[PDB]
């Protein structure tokens, strides 16, 4: 309808990238989680799990899992599975001191 | 082959870290130790593109 989205050029990835992700990626949710990781480090650095980092990991997950369009779909699968990878892996920092 | 973990994650990013740190000091060597450690656990284009092992010497 409206527009072309396209996102910032930093955490724009090419065919090929997304296509070795998802080729590495055991689920949508596995995709999820390493889809994270690729496009956005700085959030694991010294929660910003916020709404527009979402919406570009699922962007990318919908092209090899169209079921995620269906928002029950995104929500019963990657995003707990996104949600739980991210606390569990800042408990495991407060934890290491 | 296999669910990241985030235990698997937090190296793959320190390394990555500490090798983009490496490269920015000029320890080449150290760089390319911590990109293939990286590259071993979550292969991806922008690592495997360090390569740039490059010499003249």
């Amino acid at each position: 309808m409206v527009a072309k989205f396209q996102p910032p050029p930093e955490y724009q990835l090419t065919a090929a990238e997304l296509k070795q992700i998802v080729d590495q990626s055991l689920s949508g949710g596995d995709l999820a989680c390493r889809l994270l990781v690729q496009l956005f480090p700085e959030l694991f650095s010294d929660r910003k799990l916020e709404s527009l980092h979402l919406q570009l990991i699922r962007n990318y997950v919908e092209v090899y899992y169209p079921s995620v369009k269906d928002t029950a779909v995104w929500q019963a699968e990657c995003l707990p599975q996104l949600n739980d990878f991210f606390s569990r892996f800042w408990a495991q920092r407060e934890m290491e001191d | 082959a296999e669910a990241l973990s985030p235990e698997q994650a937090a190296h793959y990013l320190r390394y990555v870290k500490e090798a983009k740190e490496a490269t920015k000091n000029g320890d080449l060597e150290e760089a390319f130790k911590l990109f293939n450690l990286a590259k071993d656990i979550f292969p991806n284009e922008k690592v495997l593109s360090r390569i740039q092992k490059i010499q003249e010497a």
